[PDB]
RNA sequence: GGCCGCUUAGCACAGUGGCAGUGCACCACUCUCGUAAAGUGGGGGUCGCGAGUUCGAUUCUCGCAGUGGCCUC
């Protein structure tokens, strides 16, 4: 066996950003699927109920309501995975490339592989700056592929600032037309 | 003893260039426009100033990073109505942006078009004493009581400078990292990949603190932090803004302020912040 | 009283006989982890002030107005 991208998992990941977009949180969604479930046999879209029930943990960018400015999607679902119960060998599929924070946390937990659809230059852990295989020990590392469904991953994120903020200082907020 | 942490850089070198001598001012005033029209400065060669006076007398530089153009020099001679002699000079190939002392260090040969770099404030005399008091009061005593052999020994504190450097929140015993676990120990202690991880660690003693002040994001506070934050706590300090970071004993195995990569200096990131060592 | 320095846009500070500048900013604009950030461009000035010198003075020359350091009372 091995791990390959499965379409329905990324569909769930991207449809897990629209719900957070309606809430008004930044549209970044992560889906932790079972380690031995990303196998080619599950590549097809068949058995949608079974495929979306094999999903182990899902998270969104819960920073707006929480108040913790340091809690992206990756840091939430792992908590959910911890709450439902380990060395996080489960594969993680996210819509935007993990930030340096998430790329460090996943390194510390020995993640088997972390796929992402879009690359965010301002805060990118596997893009501009590379924590994919940076740590040198003595054998601690993970991998990450280029991008899948990037167009949706950027449309949802652009639809965020087109609508304005709410909590903001009257002087510091932007009254864009 | 505060040692400011700055991105290392190499001293500039010199590449050949061609100059000349100018006697009268009006000819040079016309020559400025003539050279601007004929030989505009290259983008890599725009970091210099054409105006120059000889040490002994005015001598003017003409061509940067290479020989003069034949037609351009002939037109310059025609404008001067006299022959133009060329003496070789040298011009810098590396542009400094952080040190005023380094900026002046090569000013003897030639000035820089980019002005004196904005010198960061060199703290103050009393704030050093405040830092010493906080070290002898809070962070260092925790690193004393936090570690028996079992807990790691890292403590971080969110100090507020406006109120006389008072501790807003301090990480305690129930926040630190176990030695046996290897998930938390990759960043701070060496060879943590040898042992398996019993648990999953999501928060280090620098992220527990930053999530207890929400009661914007810690913008404008300060963080005394004993051992130097890892790469995760670097984004803790960069998404949740922080004015200054004071690490005492650096982490060679992995660290976002020291060994691995100086996160605070990364250009694409929004919030650039300063880091001071304090041993 | 004396002596030394200093005055430049809303602000903070360069700079020099011939173009009047640079950081913060009243503001505007562009984007992929709120766009409450960061990059980017525009406008903003009696260079105490007067007299003199110079084809030409913020600069040079003198005086005067102001502040600051030391000294004298
Ligand atoms: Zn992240
Ligand atoms: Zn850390």
């Amino acid at each position: 066996e091995s791990v390959v991208y499965c379409d329905v998992f990324m569909q769930a990941a991207l449809k897990e950003a629209t719900c957070a977009l309606e809430e008004g949180e930044v549209p970044v969604g992560c889906v932790l699927v079972k380690a031995d479930s990303s196998t080619a046999a599950q590549a097809q879209a068949g058995d949608d109920l079974a495929l979306q029930k094999l999903i182990v943990a899902r998270g969104r960018n819960a920073t707006n309501r929480k108040g913790h400015g340091l809690a992206h999607a990756e840091f939430v679902a792992v908590e959910e995975l911890l709450r439902q119960a380990d060395l996080a060998d489960y594969v993680l599929y996210v819509v935007v490339e993990p930030c340096i924070m998430c790329a460090a946390m996943l390194l510390y937990n020995r993640v088997r592989k972390v796929y992402f659809g879009c690359t965010n230059p301002r805060f990118g852990g596997n893009g501009t700056v590379l924590s994919v295989h940076n740590s040198y020990k003595g054998l601690i590392g993970y991998e990450s592929c280029g991008g899948y469904r990037a167009e949706e991953a950027v449309v949802l994120l652009q639809q965020f600032y087109r609508r304005e903020n709410t909590n903001a200082p009257l002087g510091k907020r932007k009254r864009k037309d | 003893s505060m040692e400011e942490v700055v991105v290392p850089e190499e001293p500039p070198k010199l590449v050949s260039a061609l100059a000349t001598y100018v006697q009268q001012e009006r000819l040079c005033t016309m020559f400025l426009s003539i050279a601007n029209k004929l030989l505009p400065l290259k983008p890599h060669a725009c970091h210099l100033k054409r105006i120059r006076r000889s040490s002994a007398v005015l001598e003017l530089l003409l061509s940067v990073g290479g020989p003069v153009d034949s037609s351009a020099l002939k037109e310059l001679e025609s404008a001067a109505d006299t022959t133009v002699a060329v003496h070789r000079v040298w011009v810098p190939d590396r542009a400094p942006r952080s040190s005023a002392e380094e900026w002046t260090k090569w000013c003897q040969i030639w000035p820089f078009a980019t002005p004196k770099p904005r010198v960061p404030t060199q703290l103050s005399e009393c704030e050093v004493g405040s830092i010493q008091r906080i070290f002898r009061t809070v962070v260092m005593p925790l690193a004393k009581r936090l570690r028996t052999d079992e807990t790691l020994g890292i403590a971080a504190v969110l100090v507020d400078p406006s109120d006389g450097y008072r501790v807003l929140v301090s990480s305690g015993e129930e926040h630190a990292l176990k030695r046996g676990n290897s998930a938390a120990c990759l960043g701070y202690v060496s060879n943590s990949g040898c042992r398996k991880s019993n648990r999953v660690v999501l928060d280090h003693p620098v992220t527990f603190v930053l999530k207890e002040v929400t009661r914007y994001l810690a913008n404008g506070m300060d963080m005394f932090v004993s051992h130097e934050p890892c790469v995760m706590c670097s984004m803790a300090l960069v998404h949740s803004r922080v004015r200054r970071v004071f690490y005492c004993f650096p982490n060679p195995v992995h660290g976002g302020l020291g060994s691995t990569v100086s996160i605070h200096a990364i250009q694409e990131l929004n919030h650039h912040f300063r880091v001071f060592r304090c041993d």
